[PDB]
């Protein structure tokens, strides 16, 4: 349809439209005119990709000031999915104008998901990908071969052939998804990855991750190209504060430490090499240091620093080096130290939790290694393996962790902890001493985001409670609100499950975990349900570790062999392709009729964007609440840390940690309004978080559902899928839950 | 932490404490609202229906008295013969589902009597086994291979399983499916199941109106009556032709004599006008010139799908009305502020409640339009 708002025309890509729908679309509209953040919940059996999308991407084609818009996931998997809905409305709109209008739309990934050589794309691993690229792409072949042709040194044909055409012709004008992007590169030989990278400041729209957007060592790149009045949109963001902190983190063990070493003595080995034989790099890339010159000068466009930076750019030093590591033997001398101060601080025999202030203290007392060469030493790193002719870093590839500590714990003191265990697996005969580095305060790696852009969109369907992320992230919000679903008959079932047949206490804490009488109650009820749910039953545990526990527990008691008559079990697995394969194997189960439950992790692979809906998701199946590991150190300082700056109790903060990924996992069921589902909570201790769910599944989560068994469970289960299996009565649905044009016409003019 | 017991006594002699006429017809005037929508929809009247009946471990519940599998054949009985009875010039195949495979109990045939007895000796082996969706159709496709073009080859399904186990690939059996033009029909005893939904609307042109779920015993009689009518054909399926037919004449000889088609002695049968050779029963295939053989009253069967009769509209009390009393049965109308006249806009003439239900249900003639002279 196409209908109106107060000034924008926007067209819709459907003949239908939700009331929740149109409420979303206002007031995001109202919060890129007014300007600022808003965090909207919306529930998730209503559109919301399309409806972002068709308001924003109408608001920059009208309105004179044609702002860019950026839209940001938590996954590769979502990025093709909005790529799809971004297709799916300028088809749409280029039908209604009567012309395909100058846009451009494209997603941003990594070399490993773009890259079409026939020998570099059989990787396991992107680190090698890139470094097989860079080679071939950093223009040293390139010079190499200008020089003298009888090089061996080989180039790709998919980056050389982008040069004989221009950035603005790499692709014809639309949008282009990851599926579509790589069929049109193939057909022409070109390099999707880099056809992307040096396309993102003509794009109109551009989507990405959010490491793209938090993580300084890949942000800073794309970060330079986009604009800074663009619309910025924040999807699925209920695990934000996650991506923020991982960002800014990092862990050394004694193997790389060893390792560290070897790299270090290479280095050492090879300048000495090189000092013999070509000793006039070594001047040059000197002199340029003392005048003052920074990675940023003396490195092409073309190529890009060995170690990537791990601080923010508003946080890196505009002065010359210090001097101390401004000659290669004299930074390798400082290096090796390093390496060494290290080893020893490993040899603790208890957890030692300690400031960064702290450490560079103990540093500067038993070596002389100052604050200012640290917050370098990535910098200078990067500069000398670029004039050392490294073309095979394996060796040095060790180095460029001991690089990301010293410019890490250099840099910033507050928000930051250490922590130093002698035992990294409780579990283990010999101690594995292993030192982390980590970010209390998630703040930090958001902060330059808010203040670059002025209007910012978060937006998810499971993001409750909304007050909790203004606290935790320090940003305000002009409004922050949360839509309630207009469903004219129940389509989600929502219960909690507190006890067994038996009426014994269920639950999934970890220290009884390897308990008969709750295990057997478990497995009972992921029997009982089995033997009812249609098509599709996902599981989801509170670990992996639990998970791999109780289903072999299971499979001893023999519940597995009830189960695989009615369904085939597939079970997530830490590898990603195998997960994947399981993936494909469940839905073709479930859509063949055969059957399939699956078995996953509250927080695993496929809670973080994978969807269930229809025949694949009509049941969820929630094993306990998915708390952290309470006993864990990084765990408990991030708590204190919350406790005395923003005032958020120890218990609350792990309350909504857990919540806010049980409910993550609700929503990925329902798509449409059609959808229907059961989703029961298995716990004692859900039965009193009734008021921490999202609004929308709150709203459906009757007070008699609040303490059910699994006999009264599975009763009521049957009863509401008979009944969602009924043909709904149009009459019932015309103007109350799906509006048609004229509805909506008659909705402004009642409000107006 | 004190329990129910303290809190106070449930007094249950609490809860219960100590226009009616126009509720019955305002029901009465909404529910003929939803009939009031009835068109001359082309129907296929010759059909052929092959009977797929679910008979396995998921059979056994209690749910319908006094267990699936008996109530859903007591149920095929009962449809046999509401069937034949309104489709005279049609046959019927059956086939069950047992042990992952797909048992033939019945061939295609036009007599009833046939298919009543396979079914009565199925009531009595007990089902087991898991289902086979593929199985059935692959058989039910065979069945219906040969069959003129000119009838509606159709297949209904009654499913109670909510999984199901096949050698092969479903979605390339509900592809030829659609090729051969079979429509399939589920009713489904527990909950939808998704290839049963995609089978259903596939094959039926995209409509999601034939996979129907039961929510008791009463509307599981009501799903399985609505099947007997005839199934309106779609515009762009288009198979019109003649079909050659002949309409024997009844004999009544003194001595018995060998029938054509069983090879018994029969006193009475009915000669083919194409071969003279004698048959039992009608209607049935002539066993020796291949030609159908039907009387006029078969045909006259099936008028009334053709030109259905035009539903009867309410009359407001604001206006006056003709006479006091029915004018098929003379009935008088109770008084009661409310009317119970129904009025045929083709005659004019005022019908009680009675007449109106028996009119469009058991006759198919209005008596108002027949003696009005033009
Ligand atoms: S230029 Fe593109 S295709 Fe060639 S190796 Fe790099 S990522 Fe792969
Ligand atoms: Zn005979
Ligand atoms: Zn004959
Ligand atoms: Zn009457
Ligand atoms: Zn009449």
């Amino acid at each position: 349809m196409k209908f109106y708002i107060d000034d924008l025309p926007v067209l819709f890509p459907y003949p239908k439209i939700y009331p929740e729908q149109y409420n979303y679309m206002c007031d995001i509209k109202k919060t890129l005119d007014v300007g600022g953040n808003s965090i909207l919940e919306m529930p998730s059996g209503t559109g919301k990709t399309v409806s972002l999308l068709s308001l924003t991407i109408a608001y920059q084609m009208h309105y004179p000031e044609h702002r860019k818009i950026i839209y940001c996931s938590r996954t590769m998997s979502e990025i093709e999915k909005a790529l799809v809905e971004l297709e799916n409305l300028m088809d749409y709109r280029t039908k209604e104008l009567g012309y395909q209008e100058d846009f451009r739309g494209l997603g941003l990934t990594s070399r490993k998901n773009l890259c079409l050589h026939p020998e570099v794309s059989k990787e396991r691993k992107g680190t090698v990908v890139d470094e097989k690229c860079r080679r071939m792409t950093n223009g040293q072949a390139k010079r190499k071969l200008e020089e003298d042709p009888e090089a061996n040194v080989e180039l790709c044909e998919y980056h050389e052939n982008l040069y004989n055409i221009e950035v603005e012709d790499y692709l014809p004008k639309g949008v282009f998804s990851f599926e579509k992007l790589l069929k049109y590169c193939e057909e022409k030989t070109l390099c999707p990855y880099f056809i992307v990278r040096r396309m993102i400041s003509l794009c109109n729209i551009i989507i990405y991750s959010y490491h793209y957007l938090l993580d300084p060592k890949i942000a800073e790149r794309v970060s330079n190209e986009v604009s800074k009045d663009s619309i910025v949109i924040f999807d699925e963001a209920h695990n934000i504060d996650n991506v923020c902190i991982e960002s800014l983190s990092l862990d050394l063990t004694t193997d790389a430490l060893r390792r560290a070493t070897r790299g270090a003595n290479a280095l050492d080995e090879r300048i000495s090499e090189v000092r013999k034989v070509d000793s006039q790099k070594l001047q040059d890339e000197y002199e340029k240091l003392v005048q003052g010159l920074h990675s940023a000068d003396i490195l092409t466009d073309q190529e890009e620093p060995f170690v990537e930076t791990p601080v923010l750019p508003q946080d890196l030093l505009t002065e010359a080096i210090p001097g101390n590591i401004r000659r290669a033997e004299h930074f390798v001398s400082f290096l090796k130290r390093l390496i060494e101060y290290l080893k020893t601080r490993m040899k603790v025999l208890h957890v030692i939790s300690e400031t960064p202030k702290s450490f560079l203290q103990h540093l500067k007392q038993l070596t002389f290694i100052e604050r200012k060469p640290l917050r370098f030493c990535s910098e200078r790193l990067s500069l000398l393996v670029r004039t050392l002719e490294v073309t095979e870093v394996e060796d040095f590839t060790a180095l460029k962790d001991i690089a990301t500590f010293a410019t890490l714990i250099s840099t910033y003191e507050e928000g930051f902890l250490l922590i130093i265990e002698p035992y990294e697996i409780e579990n283990a005969a010999v101690p594995n001493p292993i030192m982390r580095f980590t970010c209390l305060d998630a703040s930090i790696a958001i902060k330059p985001v808010f203040e670059r852009f002025s209007s910012v969109i978060i937006t998810s369907g499971t993001i409750s409670p909304l007050d909790m992320y203004p606290r935790m992230l320090n940003f305000k919000t002009v409004l922050q609100k949360s839509y309630a679903m207009t469903l004219a008959k129940k389509s989600f079932l929502p219960m909690i499950i507190t006890k067994g047949s038996d009426q014994v206490a269920i639950s999934s804490r970890f220290e009884i975990r390897n308990d008969p009488s709750i295990v057997r109650n478990y497995g009972s009820m992921l029997v009982e349900f089995a033997k009812i749910t249609p098509d599709g039953m996902v599981v989801f545990f509170p670990s992996y570790l639990y998970m791999e526990s109780i289903v072999s527990m299971w499979q001893t008691m023999g519940i597995l062999d009830e189960v695989w008559k009615h369904k085939l079990i597939l079970v997530e697995t830490p590898d990603a392709q195998e997960t994947s394969l399981a993936l494909e194997t469940y839905r073709k189960a479930c859509s063949n009729g055969r059957g399939a439950i699956l078995l996953s992790v509250a927080r695993g692979k496929v809670s973080e964007g994978i969807d269930f809906d229809h025949q694949y998701g009509r049941t969820v199946l929630m094993i306990g609440i998915p708390f952290q590991y309470t006993e864990s150190r990084i765990l408990k300082a991030r708590l204190e840390f919350m406790r005395e700056n923003y005032r958020i109790r120890e218990n609350d903060f792990l309350s909504f940690d857990a919540m806010r990924h049980a409910a993550q996992c609700l929503g990925r069921v329902l798509r449409g309004k059609d959808d229907y589902g059961v989703m029961v909570l298995a716990d004692r201790r859900f039965s009193r978080k009734r008021s921490q769910l999202p609004k929308w599944i709150a709203q459906g989560l009757s007070d008699a559902d609040l303490n059910l068994s699994t006999d009264m469970a599975i009763s009521n289960t049957k009863q509401f899928l008979r009944t969602m299996a009924q043909p709904t009565d149009p009459k019932d649905q015309e103007g109350v839950s799906v509006w048609s044009y004229e509805d909506l016409i008659k909705h402004q003019n009642s409000r107006k | 932490g004190g329990y129910a017991w303290e809190d106070e006594i449930k007094r249950s002699w609490d809860l219960v404490k100590v226009a009616s006429l126009v509720a019955s017809i305002v029901e009465a005037r909404k529910k003929r609202t939803a009939k009031k929508n009835i068109t001359p929809y082309q129907r296929g009247i010759i059909r052929s229906l092959i009977l797929t009946l679910d008979c396995s471990e998921a059979m056994l519940e209690k749910d319908l008295r006094p267990n699936r599998h008996a109530m859903i054949i007591q149920y095929a009985i009962d449809f046999v013969h509401e069937f034949f009875d309104q489709n005279p010039i049609s046959q019927m195949g059956i086939i069950i589902m047992r042990n992952g495979l797909a048992q033939l109990v019945s061939q295609v045939s036009g007599n009833p009597q046939d298919h009543i007895d396979a079914l009565k000796s199925i009531r009595k082996q007990e089902p087991k086994g898991n289902p086979s969706l593929q199985n059935a159709l692959e058989m039910a496709r065979g069945l219906l291979l040969p069959v003129p073009a000119h009838c509606t080859r159709e297949v209904l399904i009654v499913f109670g399983s909510l999984s199901t186990t096949d050698p092969g690939d479903i979605h390339q059996t509900i592809d030829s499916l659609v090729s051969e033009k079979i429509r399939v029909k589920v009713l489904g005893l527990s909950a939808q199941v998704a290839i049963c939904k995609e089978l259903c609307k596939a094959t039926n042109y995209g409509d999601e109106s034939f996979y129907k779920i039961l929510l008791d015993e009463t509307h599981l009689k009501e799903l399985f009556n609505e099947a007997v009518t005839p199934l309106p054909v779609n515009k762009i399926n288009k198979g019109f032709t003649l079909v050659k037919m002949g309409f024997p004449t009844r004999i009544f000889e003194d001595t018995p004599t060998f029938c054509s088609c069983h090879s018994k002695l029969v006193y009475g049968g009915y000669f083919c006008p194409n071969c003279h050779s004698k048959v039992c029963s009608l209607p049935t295939v002539c066993p020796c010139c291949d030609l159908m053989l039907i009387l006029s009253t078969h045909l006259a069967r099936s008028y009334h799908h053709l030109m259905p009769l035009k539903t009867f509209a309410e009359v407001p009390t604001t206006e006056k009305f003709r006479s006091e009393d029915c004018f098929s049965c003379q009935s008088r109308f109770p008084i009661l502020l409310t009317s119970s006249r129904y009025r045929c806009e083709d005659c004019k003439q005022e019908f009680c409640v009675d007449c109106d239900v028996f009119i469009h249900e058991i006759l198919h003639n209005c008596p108002g339009c027949e003696s009005k002279p033009v």
